[PDB]
């Protein structure tokens, strides 16, 4: 009964989870914490500079697919 | 300095600085507070505005 012609089932979700997320704005603030990884992740400007190493460059992400340097691989 | 045919009235407005006192009775207004927000914009070449 399960023909499964197209490959969208169980596979396209992973692709669209990567193609999915937009950049964050309007992060809500708690007074007592006043500083979090959430605020830092909203704040980080993500510069483009070389440390002149294999691991260091790949961590800095300069070998980015788009025009902007993106980290995290 | 001869008195003209007619007389006149003179009007002006004056401003006085004044230190006031305000009394408020208890429990006169209910206030609802919201959660604060932080957003970013005006991404310019050297700076960001929040």
């Amino acid at each position: 009964m399960k023909v499964q012609g197209s490959v969208d089932r169980r596979r396209l979700q992973r692709r669209i989870a990567g193609l999915l997320p937009p950049p964050a704005r309007r992060l809500n603030i708690s007074r007592g914490s006043e500083f979090t990884r959430d605020v830092r992740g909203l704040v980080e400007e993500h510069a483009q500079a070389s440390s002149l190493s294999a691991a260091a460059v790949w961590r800095a992400g300069l070998l980015a697919p788009g025009e902007v340097a993106v980290a995290g691989g | 300095k001869i008195h003209p045919g007619v007389a006149m009235t003179v009007v002006r407005t004056d401003e006085i600085l004044s230190e006031n006192i305000l009394f408020s009775s208890r429990a006169s207004t209910s206030m609802f507070i919201g959660t604060p927000n932080v957003s970013r914009r005006e991404a310019r070449v050297d700076a960001v505005t929040f």
